[PDB]
RNA sequence: UUGUUACGGACGGGAAGAGGAGACGUCGCGACCCUCGCAGUCGUUCUUGACUGGUCGCUUGAUGUUUCUUCUUCCCGUUC
């Protein structure tokens, strides 16, 4: 039905996401929710070219994440 | 910065977290409670401004934060 | 149900400061609290400065709501 | 008498004009179909950026949240 | 080099053996493997440390060597290591099943899988 | 679902402050759960009148000071 | 079951029909965004709320201060573009 | 013993200093009476965890060593130490509240690392040492370290500044 | 008391003059007559004319304004 | 445990004063009290410590110590603190 | 109970000379002030309910909105 389901199935894989501020932030997905509440273990940040100002841990809210990348190059959803 | 491999929001209750807002003002505070929208009740709020270079400081609130304008919370120190 | 909401409800008749999207910082008494975070105040100051008699605030556009240090542990949690 | 959804329905297979708030651009084309959440689908779409056209797109789709209004 | 620092700090004190884990998970990797092997050789001959060494080992020859290592000095978690070696050799299942009976001789359901394999083989 | 307590503000003049720097004012007639405030006055800001009664959407009503306490 | 199941065919009749078609027969589409953006890619997956997945994603935007137009470019592939940002999508021949 | 990583790991980083910031670390079994004779080595084990308030008092630290970012050790307490000289380029902006009481700072020239403070050290206090007893010491400090607001609990006044 | 659900009905009945306000631009404000009935705030309005009001005639037909984009209604 | 100070500079601010106190008392032992409870100023401050020994030491050493011009009069508290 | 899934040239700072400034608030360095103490004020009754660092300089303290329109000389650090 939904494609949040797809996200849910992914586990332990690096993915960049561009936020409303505008930073390319590669991190591990961890326990993904139905509300898209992501959590990243290792990450690279640019506080407002991408300047390096990185922190290790972070807890993401789902409303901010517009795009996601590099889980794994494969398309499977229905089960 | 020390922080263990936590799974979910329930396991990381009662910790000093940074919080980021939509306009770009940085916060800090100990996470007291939980909710559906992640309306995280901060134990003591020290708000910070950055003009559109250098970070400023305030000390007014010990707040109940609302979940609409939050970007992403970050753990500071246990 | 939401714990923050409960907390808010509990803190009825207390000096609670506020902040909106625009950043107008208020400080006055709390009249009433609901499921949706709708706050009304009495003898409310306004430092955006003015002194207002009463005000009602919409819940969606609030950035954060301030609470004092008294209701921290008891009697809301367990 | 004339409600919105029925008006919309009527306006199918006919010219429609729509504008946006963010990046004010007038889209002009013939309407195809609509749903309960008021999303749009046009044919022979012309992207008029404040009068002047960018390019003739053709068969296009538009989301509800951005749309300002529907006109002739 | 931090390897000499880790070795000197681990040698000056037996200090709740996770210092060897600090020597391990820093590089984790072959240096971590040799350091964890020297750690399991020196003081700690437990089942969890040997299992962590086998996890560092984890292609069938290395698994069989780790199973022969975990066969030596294993008393408490003997039947679980027996079933693990049975699953490892299931991919010499009979010889390692007799070795499982030797290490742990309680063993009815684990011997029932070998009997089910012997039934499916015919 | 839960009704906002606007029965206290009935028959009292209100100086509103909606989104986008606009100070509207008018007396309260009717209310609802969505906060679509049905008020019977509208004078914009200096001062000039533009129509009598005005029904406003719930999303675009942020601050509303009561004139009479 | 039926309340959600009847909504499955609602894509192919209404305004999502075109996008469904595109998904079925992979072809390039022009995707716009909020803060001055132009993305070009081919469709692969689809859901209810326009949270699409694509391939061969070419991006075109501007990060130029002082009114100078600069068209930067970089290859992206197999994304997950959320529906709140997507405004206009269209099947090109 | 010597300040290692293991010791740091062991250290009680539970009770936060509630005056400012969080995580008031006390290295080894207890930083108060740890007896770190050498310089503060293995600072990377902390990894800028936290004002931080790394209370490394009652030690035998010869020289003050830092290794962290601009917000990592503001309220550092190095009381009752044997601090000879504290020159360094790591802790530039962070260390404002420097509790260096009962130190072994002999000469005024020993404070030349802190001196030329416009860029060298963004903030620094220093007090309760052998150099405080020297003639025209406060004045000298004022001259060199302009960033020193509170000089041994009493503030650096305008008049004082003028004098120096 | 006048609830907003019955308000719509009343509007439909009467067909009064209206001056709708927008979110983005403060100056440009629509003027017409509301007709339709709907559960949401989305309502159809005939004879739409967009006037630039001070802090003068945009061509437009019988408008249907989006439910999230109405800032004011009058009668 | 607690040590009631007296005869100090009232002209200095509250938070700053507290900070200063903290700085002072970190050499003896772990200072438990983060902020002052009285909020009256002019000497009256209760330095709460973890250990009694530390407190004792502080009392011994900092009796009439120069802090912001005036000599601080150290003394043991009558009643025990709320935190302790 | 817990989890998951599905529904020499550059740069910076400070000072001087020649052709950044005004509002609104929000926290600080001094004090001629206030105030006087170990866990504040008042109502009512023999023990309980309510309400909570201020003011003045800065003799060039910090900081976010909101309108308008740089060169020369010396001193100190970094880089080649």
């Amino acid at each position: 039905m939904k494609l949040v389901n797809f996200l849910k199935k992914l586990r332990n894989e690096q993915v960049t996401i561009e936020l409303k501020n505008g930073t390319t932030v590669w991190g591990t997905l961890q326990s993904v929710s139905p509300q898209m509440n992501a959590i990243l273990t290792d990450v690279k940040l640019t506080l407002p070219s991408d300047n390096i100002a990185s922190l290790q841990y972070i807890n993401i809210r789902g409303n901010t994440i517009r795009q996601i990348i590099l889980p794994d190059s494969l398309n499977l959803d229905s089960l | 910065i020390q922080v263990a491999h936590s799974s979910r929001l329930a396991n990381l209750i009662d910790y000093k977290l940074r919080v980021l807002t939509q306009d770009g003002r940085v916060y800090i505070g100990q996470l007291m409670a939980f909710d559906k929208h992640m309306n995280l009740v901060l134990n003591e709020c020290i708000e910070e401004r950055v003009p559109k270079i250098k970070v400023e400081k305030r000390v007014l609130g010990l707040t109940i934060l609302r979940g609409e304008q939050i970007l992403s919370t970050v753990v500071e120190d246990k | 149900n939401g714990i923050p909401v409960k907390l808010l409800n509990e803190a009825q008749g207390h000096i609670v400061s506020l902040e909106l999207t625009t950043g107008a910082t208020y400080r006055g008494k709390l009249v009433e609290s609901e499921d949706s975070m709708n706050v009304q105040l009495r003898d409310v100051i306004a430092t955006e400065v003015t002194h207002m008699d009463q005000i009602f605030v919409r819940g969606s556009q609030i950035k954060f709501i301030v609470v004092p240090d008294l209701l921290k542990n008891a009697p809301l949690f367990k | 008498p004339v409600n919105p959804k029925p008006f919309l329905k009527g306006l199918v297979n006919h010219r429609v004009g729509v504008k946006l708030k963010f990046n004010s651009t007038e889209y002009r084309g013939t309407l195809v179909s609509t749903d309960n959440y008021f999303n749009l689908q046009l044919n022979e779409a012309e992207e008029f950026v404040a009068g002047v056209s960018h390019g003739t797109l053709g068969e296009i789709f538009i989301r509800c949240n951005n749309v300002l209004y529907i006109r002739e | 080099d931090e390897d000499v620092a880790f070795e000197y700090e681990i040698q000056k004190t037996p200090q709740n053996i996770l210092t060897w884990k600090r020597y391990i998970e820093y590089w984790k990797d072959k240096q971590i493997r040799w350091l964890y092997e020297r750690f399991c050789s020196q003081f700690v001959t437990d089942t969890s440390i040997w299992e962590d060494y086998i996890r560092w080992e984890s292609e069938t020859s290395r698994i069989f060597w780790l199973f022969q290592r975990c066969l030596k000095s294993c008393v408490r978690d003997c039947d679980r290591i027996c079933l693990s070696y049975l699953e490892l050799a299931i991919e010499m299942i009979r010889h390692a099943l007799a070795s499982s009976l030797m290490k742990m001789e309680m063993h009815r359901k684990v011997w029932d899988p070998v009997i089910k394999f012997v039934e499916e083989k015919v | 679902v839960s009704t906002p307590e606007l029965k206290k503000y009935m028959d009292k003049k209100i100086l509103l402050n909606i989104n986008g720097s606009r100070k509207v004012a008018g007396i309260l007639r009717g209310y609802d759960i969505f906060l679509n405030v049905v008020l019977d006055d509208a004078m914009e800001i200096n001062n000039h009148q533009l129509g009598l009664q005005t029904v406003i959407r719930g999303n675009s009503i942020i601050s509303l000071e009561a004139l009479d306490a | 079951a039926e309340l959600e199941e009847l909504e499955e065919f609602e894509f192919k009749h209404g305004p999502m029909s075109l996008i469904n078609d595109a998904m079925v027969t992979r072809t390039p589409v022009i995707i716009s965004l909020r803060n001055n953006h132009k993305i070009i890619a081919r469709v692969k997956a689809f859901d209810r709320h326009c949270n699409m997945v694509l391939e061969n994603v070419k991006e075109l935007w501007t990060e130029k201060k002082g009114k100078n137009v600069i068209n930067r470019e970089r290859f992206i592939s197999k994304l997950f573009l959320r529906g709140d940002s997507v405004i206009v999508v269209l099947k090109t021949p | 013993m010597k300040f290692t990583p293991s010791i740091v790991i062991d250290a009680p980083q539970y009770y936060v200093d509630h005056f400012n910031g969080k995580y008031n670390v006390d290295k080894c079994v207890i930083l108060r009476d740890l007896q770190l004779e050498t310089d503060s080595e293995s600072m990377p084990s902390s990894l800028k965890h936290l004002t931080h308030i790394l209370d490394l008092t009652n030690n035998d630290l010869i020289m003050i060593p830092d290794l962290s970012r601009r917000d990592d050790i503001h309220t550092l307490l190095l009381g009752r130490n044997n601090i000879v000289e504290v020159d360094g380029r790591l802790l530039p902006m962070n260390v404002q509240n420097l509790t260096l009481s009962n130190n072994s700072i002999r000469r005024f020239e020993d404070l030349q690392r802190l001196r030329r403070a416009p860029r060298t050290l963004k903030n620094l206090t220093l007090i309760g040492n052998q150099v405080c007893h020297l003639a025209n010491y406060r004045e000298h400090v004022l001259r060199l370290v302009p960033h020193l607001e509170t000089l041994d609990f009493q503030n650096v006044t305008a008049e004082e500044r003028k004098s120096a | 008391m006048v609830p907003p659900i019955n308000c719509i009905f009343n509007f439909l009945q009467q067909q009064t003059p209206v001056t709708i306000w927008l979110f983005e631009q403060i100056g440009i404000r629509i003027k017409g007559k509301i007709v339709g009935f709907d559960e949401f705030m989305n309502v159809v309005i005939d004879e739409a004319v967009e006037i630039p009001v001070n802090s003068k005639g945009t061509p437009l037909g019988k408008i249907l304004l989006k439910g999230d984009n109405i800032t004011l209604i009058t009668s | 445990n607690t040590l009631y100070v007296s005869q100090l500079n009232e002209k200095i601010n509250m938070q700053r004063l507290r900070v200063n106190l903290f700085l002072l008392f970190a050499t003896f032992g772990e200072v438990l009290k983060v902020s002052m409870n009285f909020k009256k100023q002019r000497g009256q401050a209760f330095i709460t410590m973890r250990t009694i020994d530390q407190a004792s030491l502080a009392q011994i050493s900092l009796n009439g110590e120069r802090f912001f011009g005036k000599p601080l009069k150290v003394e043991f508290s009558k009643s025990e603190t709320k935190t302790l």
